[PDB]
């Protein structure tokens, strides 16, 4: 929790040697279009939310 | 007040342009001077005696000044000796405040060393970067005392920023309405005589900047905070002044930020460049010690770990190497630790594999700011992962604030998250203000105006807040957590501007790549020297003087040639030293080596070659300047075959009388007036030249760039391009194992090219070159002078050497990003190949290269004028070759590089039997495989002879290899040593231990990754202290627990702690939102929430006095988050 | 009659004309003209912007 | 930050949804309370006690 | 075709048409990847995907 | 672990049987079911053979 001159700061990262996979920047709007599918009622009705919102008829 | 009676100054001028000390300046004869005088010509320094005495009815002012404005730069000694603070004439930085002693009219005397010289140089005003004026003379403007009203200053700070506010805030929101609101209240409320209309005014500022923004107790509120402020001094090396005058500036701009953190609790600092604090500790030991004083203090932290913010381009891989091994080495042995951070915010472009370079020495984090000058690509991130060639990543953070030098304008702090790229990933970001580019520090008005900031964000929250007391460390480590989402950058971070540096001054960069030739040649012979006999001391004491030398000559402004003619004055005068140097050394190893003393009439039989390159070598030398022979062997010393048979290299004249067929045993050139008309490879039966062009073919171009000159080339110069066609060729060398053509070419009037054009007798399986060596005489204007080879390869990608490996770059300009890279920088050899041939131009002094579609283009020189007025003018010795090779790029490519950056030389000696029988040192076994270069090999650098005593030394003697695979493919390989072998180890970069390998017979193996620089070790025969607290290091909490930190503390200090000494949140991870006597213990306890993620989350605490000051130990919080 | 959007709420800032006098506003949600009152997608919606701005407060 | 934030705590939202699965859309008010607040679907976030500046009027 | 997604015009190229290999080599040694009936392929810094097969509805 | 069987979900915006989308690269899933068994031994040819479940049906 502090230094005791034994230890000069905490325990070092796992910040990890070799990059694993590559990583790219996310496309704005392409992103934000996406969300809207997630309620609409458009073709995906029957695989996004509306089709949780009844659980019977 | 400012008459003579209270403020008298004497003047003393210094003999020169000599930079007298301060023991020798005070023992001169001062004359009388006044306010309104003029001194000296530019860079000449003047030494002021100034003795003031404060008048009675200034005794009790509340604040005291000396206001200095001498329209130049100057540092204030006292009368002892000690450097106290900068002074800058342009209004920045003028007022000294008295200290307190002053207060009685027993007129105490102080020194002010002013050098006559702007912050950037003595340009004639206006550019800056015009050549310097010799004749410039600065005006005494004033030198008086002043008493400040303290309430008028913080007023000032309030309303400017208030006014920033007001213009920057959106014009949508109600926070710019409210603060022209105060704004007006406090216009309305300001009358010009009374003196408590300040106060009144400061109360009223106060609903909109907070109660107390005046004191640092601003940044202890404990809200989250985004903007972390650290202050930065870059001084260039060498930029627009000589480098007398960077070791001045670096003194009087140090010793500034030294009074302001005596002053402002809360202010950190950050300086990089080694190479500056060993100037510090040589010329001014007190100014080092109490910089070391305030680095112990916590605050002052030194990063970047190399001896100069050099560049990355152009200096060879070793030499990147010795910069993060000298830097790390000087920070350990000085100061107690070693940095983890890599500053390098003023570089040209950085090389594809300094993140494993970074990697090895310890640094896992970069941290720049060129890359936003790009004017054709707007480089896409702003926190991301810098991935090397090989793979080795480390995390570069670029200020969204586009500047080193931020004026902590409130503006400044809004651009820190409205130009922030990555806020997807991460939203916190660094805001780095000062002065830089040689001037000095921050001021105080910019600490003000960033408590004002962080007021502003307290109050009416749209503003990002702004932190100050916090570390580069703690944002980096902040940022380390979260890195596995951030994006990935692979490859070099092209920057795409200042690309006529890769030529400009080419003295300099011949220099630079002949020293590190040779000082990699003469490492590798003091090694096997002082391993072979134990007599001979390894000369530590002179490779680091040279070593030193060289890397400070590498500097971002030296080596890429943007600098005033003094400054390459003074570099000459380094590389004379470094090459005197380099003789005497090889000198005495040649005495100890066995014995190689010198060439005389040859005999073949008692004269060796020296080879320093790790693999068998068979080439011709010309021994015996008639005939020649054949060097062939594999460790350091090659004998001679003295070869006799029918002729190779046959030259012949067609009937034209101006045409030449220089043929070989695998070329046949056909040269026409200067030009290589065609290049037939006998071996792969295909012409190299397409038909109707000519390869190596002078071209010219207009540089002209918009403001940069020396530094830029621009897109648009590729229009203007021109042949120079003026050749007539001749017959210049005959001899039957070598011909060569020689050729001259005008350029225009008083400047012409006289070109050689050679070609050496083939040997047993060893790829031809045709060489190239030019003597131009070189007197331009805005010129560009390239050479181009056509050859009639098809393929969208060059390959380049860059420093350990190999760059890929398109010759197609498809987009901007591939149009904005018409100009690259490559090492030793540039390769234009197919699927089963290729075209490799290698050169020995060169760097600019450009491939655009089959068509190769070698910048050999260009004549700026901006910062010095004749840059290249003169003769320049140039040379290159064309290389055509079977199969793709291949170790021939890379082999063949490095033989001709690396000429063999001859030396005889008494016994040459014994010394080319004898087994090599260290070598790789003919089945390992060709891909790995043994750069270099050197002597440990703590081996109890070598030691110099900065830092503990090991027992025995040990021996560095540097080994890279610089192709790219896994590369295994056997180390054969004849040496005694004790141990084998892997070492980083700074020899520290890794991992012990096996070993048999002095045989151990290596495992290469691709373009990997693995190293190996051969080993031959107030004050608070913390106590315990609750919850430990790394336990386990719920993703949302609410949980408290409990410290516990021992005082162990003479002073005893204020009332208040609370813990007040320094560091990273924010996790907020819920006396003393010298004996005994006190707990203290924090509130604090885990954030909503599963991760490990880290914060930086500091006991911190009711006033702002913090003090003792540094403590955190470690906690893991399970999900 | 406005719908109680996310972007109603900001507007009801970004377009106040008399910011430098006072910056409370009137939200007035429903659906007029004929309509009847508020929904409840209306008040849960307002619930969330207030959530919103309590969290992260622009 | 507060738009891109928002990007990504709805795509931790989308991500975090499968179709047949009824505690994934717990899971999801959970992730996104990390934007809008612990209990937002109460009237007790009208009571944070902070200042308001519309008022909102069925 | 890059494997890093460095820039945009890299970003784009998350998925390309390969006919009948796809190869991934370093200097001295490769791996190919050959198919016969399908062309989707994505190489993304050491692990290549070979698109094998969509289910969509429109 | 090579050949390894990974599912996405595609739900792209507009065009369905065109269009995959960046994003879809976010919702990556192994598919873990295997438990692997002989299949032909011959001298000349061997190979094992395994059954994963993507999911119902
Ligand atoms: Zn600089």
């Amino acid at each position: 929790g502090g230094e005791t001159f034994d230890v000069k700061g905490p325990r070092p990262n796992d910040y990890p040697l070799r990059a694993p996979k590559p990583v790219g920047q996310l496309i704005s709007h392409i992103y934000k279009d996406r969300i809207a599918q997630f309620y609409n009622g458009g073709q995906y009705e029957h695989q996004n939310l509306r089709a949780m919102m009844k659980e019977d008829s | 007040v400012s008459g003579e009676p209270h403020v008298q100054l004497w003047v003393w001028h210094a003999p020169g342009q000599t930079r007298p000390s301060f023991e020798e300046a005070v023992s001169n004869q001062f004359v009388k001077t006044n306010v309104g005088e003029w001194f000296g010509p530019s860079w000449t320094t003047h030494w002021f005696r100034v003795v003031l005495t404060v008048p009675e009815h200034l005794q009790n002012k509340r604040l005291l000044e000396f206001h200095w404005d001498s329209n130049s730069e100057g540092l204030v000694w006292s009368e002892d000796g000690k450097p106290l603070q900068g002074l800058t004439g342009g209004g920045e930085r003028v007022e000294w405040i008295l200290p307190d002693s002053f207060r009685d009219g027993k007129e105490h005397t102080i020194y002010i060393e002013m050098a006559c010289n702007r912050m950037f140089g003595n340009a004639p005003g206006g550019d800056s970067i015009q050549p310097p004026d010799p004749n410039k003379y600065f005006r005494l403007d004033k030198a008086e005392i002043v008493a400040i009203d303290p309430d008028a200053r913080q007023l000032w700070i309030d309303i400017w920023i208030l006014q920033d506010a007001a213009r920057e805030f959106p014009g949508d929101s109600w926070e710019s309405h409210k603060a022209l609101q105060v704004c007006n209240e406090i216009i309305e409320a300001f009358e010009l005589g009374n003196r408590e209309s300040l106060k009144k005014c400061r109360k009223i500022a106060e609903q909109y900047l907070g109660p107390n923004v005046d004191s640092p107790n601003v940044y202890n509120s404990g809200k989250e905070p985004l903007v972390y402020a650290i202050g930065h001094c870059h001084i260039d090396s060498c930029w627009l002044w000589p480098f007398a005058e960077t070791k001045r500036k670096v003194v009087r701009s140090w010793s500034s930020q030294c009074d302001l953190m005596d002053r402002y609790p809360e202010l950190n600092f950050v300086c990089s460049q080694a190479q500056q604090y060993k100037w510090l500790k040589q010329l001014y030991p007190y100014a080092f010690e109490r910089v070391k004083k305030k680095v112990a203090e916590g605050r002052f932290h030194p990063i970047g770990g190399s001896w100069v913010e050099h560049d990355t381009n152009m200096p060879s891989g070793e030499s990147l190497v010795r910069q993060f091994l000298y830097g790390q080495r000087f920070y350990e042995s000085n100061f107690g630790k070693r940095c983890k951070t890599f500053w390098l915010p003023d570089t040209f472009g950085y090389s594809a594999q300094l993140p494993q370079l970074c990697r090895l020495a310890g640094m896992t984090r970069f941290l720049t700011q060129k890359l936003s000058w790009n004017n054709i690509n707007r480089f896409p991130h702003t926190t991301f992962n810098w991935v090397a060639l090989d793979g080795s990543q480390v995390i570069c953070h670029m200020p969204p604030s586009e500047t080193y030098t931020a004026e902590a304008h409130f503006g400044d702090v809004k651009r820190s998250m409205s130009q922030h790229k990555s806020l997807d990933q991460d939203n916190t970001s660094l805001l780095v203000f000062g002065k830089g580019d040689g001037g000095g520090g921050p001021t105080w008005v910019q600490i003000e105006k960033l408590r004002r900031c962080r007021g502003i964000s307290d109050t009416v929250g749209l503003l990002p807040r702004v932190h100050m007391g916090s570390s580069v460390d703690d944002f980096f480590d902040r940022l380390e957590r979260k890195a596995d989402t951030f994006v990935t950058w692979y490859g070099e971070l092209y920057f795409e501007l200042h690309r006529g540096t890769y030529t400009t001054q080419a003295k300099n960069k011949k220099n630079n790549r002949r020293a590190e030739a040779k000082l990699r040649d003469l490492e590798l012979l003091a090694t096997i020297a002082s391993v072979q006999d134990k007599s001979y001391k390894y000369p530590k004491e002179e490779f680091d003087a040279m070593w030193e030398n060289v890397l400070l000559c590498q500097f971002h402004d030296c080596l890429p040639g943007s600098s005033i003619e003094m400054a390459y004055r003074e570099s000459d005068q380094m590389y004379a030293d470094v090459f005197s140097t380099a003789e005497k050394i090889m000198k005495g190893v040649s005495q100890v080596l066995g014995l190689e003393p010198a060439l005389n009439h040859m005999s073949t039989t008692n004269t060796v070659a020296l080879n320093t390159l790790p693999w068998p070598r068979r080439e011709l030398v010309k021994i015996s300047e008639k005939e020649a022979a054949v060097a062939h062997g594999t460790g350091p010393f090659l004998k001679l075959q003295k070869l006799e048979t029918t002729k190779p290299l046959v030259t012949l004249r067609q009937v034209t009388k101006g045409a030449f067929v220089l043929e070989n045993s695998q070329l046949r050139v056909h040269v026409e007036k200067g030009v290589i008309t065609s290049l037939y490879d006998k071996q792969a039966n295909r012409e190299v030249i397409p038909k109707g062009q000519k390869a190596n073919q002078y071209v010219i171009f207009d540089d002209k760039p918009l403001y940069w000159q020396a530094w830029d080339v621009e897109v648009y110069h590729l229009d203007t391009r021109k042949e120079l066609p003026s050749g007539e060729t001749e017959v210049h060398e005959n001899t039957p194992h070598r011909v060569s053509v020689v050729t001259r070419t005008k350029v225009s009037d008083k400047s012409h090219i006289q070109t050689i054009i050679a070609l050496n007798g083939a040997v047993e399986g060893e790829q031809s070159w045709v060489e190239v060596q030019s003597k131009v005489d070189w007197h331009e204007t805005m010129k560009f002078l390239k050479v181009e080879f056509p050859v009639d390869v098809r393929n969208t990608e060059a390959s380049y050497e860059t420093a350990f490996g190999i760059v890929r770059r398109p010759t197609h300009y498809n987009t901007s990003w591939d149009m904005a890279k018409f100009e690259v920088c490559a090492h030793r050899w540039a390769d234009l190949s197919e699927y089963g041939y290729g075209v490799s131009i290698l050169n020995d002094s060169k760097y600019g290269f450009a491939t655009a579609g089959q068509t190769m283009r070698l910048s050999l020189l260009r004549s700026p004028k901006a910062p010095d007025a004749h840059a290249d003018m003169g003769t320049h010795h140039i040379r290159w070759a064309i290389l055509p090779h079977q199969g793709s790029l291949s170790h021939v490519t890379i082999r063949k590089a490095f033989e001709f950056n690396n000429p063999t030389k001859l030396y005889s000696s008494p016994d040459a039997a014994a010394l080319v029988a004898a087994p090599p040192p260290v070598w790789l076994t003919p089945d390992s495989s060709p891909a790995i270069v043994l750069d270099t090999v050197k002597r440990g650098e703590d081996d109890e002879d070598v030691s110099r005593g900065e830092l503990p030394a090991r027992k025995g003697q040990s021996v560095i290899l540097r080994m890279y695979d610089s192709l790219g493919g896994l590369a295994r390989g056997t180390v054969v040593t004849t040496w005694p072998l004790k141990k084998v180890c892997k070492v980083n970069l700074l020899e520290d231990d890794l991992e012990v390998v096996p070993w048999e017979n002095g045989r151990f193996t290596v495992e290469l990754r691709p373009f990997e620089v693995a190293s190996y070790r051969l080993v031959l025969a107030l004050e608070a202290t913390f106590v315990r607290d609750t919850v430990q290091d790394g336990t386990v909490l719920a993703p949302n627990h609410l949980f408290e930190q409990t410290w516990v503390l021992r005082n162990t200090g003479k002073v005893a702690w204020p009332a208040g000494c609370s813990v007040k949140f320094v560091g990273g991870d924010y996790m907020g939102r819920v006396a003393v006597q010298p004996g005994e213990e006190a707990p203290f306890t924090v509130l604090l929430r885990t954030p909503y993620r599963a991760c490990r989350v880290i914060s930086h605490w500091r006991l911190t006095t009711p006033k702002g000051t913090k003090f003792g130990h540094r403590l955190w919080c470690d906690v893991v988050v399970e999900k």
